């Protein structure tokens, strides 16, 4: 995933 | 006759214990024999020997008779000595259990008590069946040395030494990994030991000595870039004091301090220069060594169209005014496309002032259209104060102090940022390290404890190339490697804010190789020829990729680092993208992997780590795992190396059966064939390299190296894509 | 330090  | 032991208890000698002993190690060697070494250790044996004399004599025995034509006393004196440190450290040749080991340790102190914490008395009764203290037998004596020396937990005052290499290993991993949930952490436990028991994995010193143990330092080199304000020289100055006692080498950003001359604060002082600055980081970085001579190792950095660029050149030319010479730093002067053309068409170069030259500078490392652009400009302007020199003195001065004393370093600016995992505009590479390997972005601090500051580290790791079958094992060993150093960013302690802020912010690791030259000659390859082109761009791109993949993986498990939207990965470039384009003339190797699938797959998911690879020399790790120096050859078949018990030797891995596929430093005919190698490499590594360029006088008229052969070189190199340059070796037998 | 121009103007960085 990529954080947010 | 007449043997006292440890307890200072007299017995007779029994000259068949050591026999046996002697028979024992000698198991499965060639071309040994026990009597030679009998002969020599006995006769120096006398009535009230101690025991631990009897052990020291028949190793150094062995020892002395390591050879290129009996290569096997290598693993006869090390076994001896391996034998030896078991009874030293637990009374008798078997290991204690894991368990009672660790306890016994953790209530003397030497151990971190969080591993009791951690892992339960069952969890380390598992732990010990992994263990095989039988991969103690295949170290070399050179190695076995650098862990006695080392590596190994002892009492330095008292010489104790406490553990054995399979502990450290094993207790190395169980800190690494012991944050993972319980349903796998042991079986990554296992795996990296494995994997670093059997050389596959090499690791840093700072490392494996201190991992397990209470200290939580283990950052070896750093990167300050410092600010042209009176608060930022003292900050940076702070932080190196705070680092260099920590055995750490630092790397500095000094090019925006002005020049001599240059006005302050209107027209009521004129500035000094930075000369008396430069000095004073060479006190805060020698602050902590004996006299201000041992250790502390520092590289300034500085563009070369700075207005005091003749003077800065010079600074370790021993012949001189103690007045200007900063003698004990290396300095790496940052050079551009621009700089070399004006070489080329015989034209001048103009020097100025960082301070007169609004966004030159970051111009220099961001954007090279521009940097022209204002450049061009700025020379025209009268107003600006400015220099000429002819393009030719200029870097004939600057090549012959890189000759004379081989620490004048080159970094090619422009390069480090149009071929790099992160975006110019947003986070610029504008420096290196101690020794040129590192890349990584850098902000000034205003105070020691400055928040908006950044600070590099390298987070160090290497692959074994000779202790690989073939190149889809690299797979699982990058998985390792990238999870257990991502682990250690979290588990170390940072003592400036600014550090922690560019470790947690991109968590940028360095995993490079060692034994390249002796893999090379596994598979009939040399350096010169360019023989190996084709196999060097196929080994590192399977590096790379997997190493990316382990990035990716790690990623969707745990999430991309928080400053990943600043890398060009993140907008789907990688570094077969942005290469330079003349490796197409060097190499056809096909690419064997699919980078498409991988290219979506960072897009969506990111990457764990922003940087991960970089090819960093190694001394220390590489005699461990009896292997050849990071990518450089060997300088001859039998290393030499001085000590306190004696004369080290140490041959070159397959000996036997390779020594005619080596090809020797000094048998290249030339630096072409190596240069393109490097530029190979660099296509697929994500950060930088630690390249030599070496220079025999023998091969030239009257024993001089020609001014125009070091030119030549320099723009090879440069057309290749080589990021730095670092020593210059100029044989002298 | 003997150094010719014309040999280098000639490479193509
Ligand atoms: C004050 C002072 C600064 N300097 C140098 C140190 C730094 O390189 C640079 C600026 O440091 P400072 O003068 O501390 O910083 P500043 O932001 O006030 O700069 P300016 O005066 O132009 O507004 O000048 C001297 O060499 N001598 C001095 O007496």
């Amino acid at each position: 995933y990529l954080v947010g | 006759l007449l043997v006292t032991k440890r307890d200072g208890s007299t017995e007779r000698i029994n000259l068949d214990k050591i026999h046996r002993v002697l028979d024992w190690a000698a198991e499965g060697l060639h071309n040994v024999s026990i009597s030679q070494v009998e002969l020599r250790s006995h006769i120096q044996f006398y009535d009230g020997i101690k025991t631990s004399d009897i052990h020291e004599t028949i190793i150094k025995a062995a020892a002395d008779l390591i050879s290129r034509d009996a290569p096997d006393y290598q693993y006869l004196a090390a076994r001896l000595a391996i034998f030896h440190l078991r009874k030293k450290a637990y009374g008798q040749f078997e290991p204690p259990a894991l368990y009672d080991h660790v306890v016994k340790m953790v209530e003397m102190g030497k151990y971190d008590n969080h591993l009791l914490e951690d892992y339960t008395e069952e969890e380390f009764k598992q732990m010990d069946t992994f263990i095989d203290h039988d991969r103690d037998m295949t170290f070399s004596y050179a190695a076995v040395k650098q862990l006695e020396g080392k590596y190994l937990v002892q009492n330095r005052v008292t010489g104790e030494i406490y553990e054995s290499a399979q502990f450290l290993y094993i207790l190395v991993a169980a800190c690494l990994f012991s944050n993972y949930p319980r349903e796998t952490r042991l079986q990554y436990v296992k795996r990296f030991y494995d994997a670093v028991s059997t050389f596959k994995i090499s690791l840093p010193t700072p490392i494996m000595s201190g991992v397990r143990t209470p200290t939580r330092q283990f950052s070896s080199c750093v990167l300050i870039e410092c600010g042209d304000s009176l608060d930022s020289i003292n900050a940076t100055s702070s932080a190196i004091v705070k680092y260099v006692s920590q055995r750490a080498g630092i790397g500095i950003n000094a090019g925006r301090i002005r020049a001599l001359g240059s006005p302050i604060r209107g027209g009521e002082a004129f500035h000094t220069g930075c000369i008396p600055f430069y000095k004073h980081f060479q006190t805060a970085v020698k602050s902590c060594s004996q006299g201000g001579v041992r250790g502390g190792a520092a590289t300034l950095f500085y563009p070369m169209w700075h207005l005091e660029v003749e003077s800065l050149l010079v600074l370790k030319n021993n012949r001189g005014v103690e007045g200007n010479r900063v003698r004990h730093m290396d300095y790496g002067v940052q050079i551009n496309k621009l700089m070399y053309t004006r070489l080329l068409k015989g034209e001048d170069i103009t020097l100025f002032s960082p301070s007169d030259v609004p966004g030159l500078y970051d111009a220099f490392f961001a954007d090279q259209e521009e940097f022209e652009r204002l450049y061009t400009k700025y020379e025209k302007d009268d107003s600006i104060r400015k220099q000429r020199v002819k393009a030719v003195e200029l870097f004939s001065l600057m090549m012959q102090e890189r000759a004379s004393t081989g620490r004048i370093y080159i970094q090619n600016v422009d390069h480090c940022n149009t071929h790099s995992p992160f975006d110019p505009a947003i986070a610029p590479v504008r420096q290196s390290n101690l020794c040129l390997e590192i890349a990584l972005p850098t902000k000034p601090l205003n105070d020691v404890n400055d928040e908006n500051g950044e600070i590099a580290l390298c987070t160090l790791s290497a692959f074994n190339l000779g202790a690989i079958n073939n190149l889809d094992e690299l797979e699982e060993l990058a998985i390792l490697a990238v999870r257990a150093l991502d682990a250690l960013l979290d588990y170390q302690d940072y003592p400036i804010p600014a550090a922690k802020r560019g470790a947690m912010g991109r968590r940028t690791l360095g995993i490079g190789v060692i034994n390249f030259a002796y893999y090379l000659a596994k598979h009939g390859k040399r350096y010169s020829d360019g023989s190996a082109n084709n196999l060097t761009h196929k080994t590192f791109e399977a590096i790379q990729y997997y190493l990316l993949k382990a990035s990716n993986e790690l990623a969707k498990e745990q999430g991309a680092c928080p400053w990943f939207n600043e890398t060009t990965y993140a907008k789907g470039i990688l570094p077969i993208d942005t290469y330079k384009k003349d490796l197409d003339t060097i190499a056809n190797e096909p690419l064997h992997y699919d980078w498409e699938a991988l290219r979506e797959s960072i897009k969506t998911h990111g990457l764990r780590n922003s940087t991960l690879s970089a090819l960093m020399p190694s001394e220390t790790s590489s005699q461990i795992s009896n292997a050849t120096n990071g990518i450089e050859p060997p300088r001859g078949y039998v290393s030499i190396k001085a000590s306190k018990d004696g004369i080290l030797r140490q041959v070159v891995p397959d000996y036997e059966h390779l020594h005619d596929a080596y090809e020797l430093l000094w048998e290249m005919p030339g630096n072409d064939g190596y240069l393109q190698l490097v530029g190979i490499m660099q296509k697929f590594i994500d950060q930088s390299i630690s390249a030599n360029t070496n220079y025999d006088p023998s091969r030239f008229p009257s024993g001089k190296v020609p001014m125009q052969q070091l030119l030549k070189d320099l723009l090879t190199a440069y057309k290749f894509g080589v990021k730095t340059l670092y020593y210059q070796n100029t044989r002298d037998g």
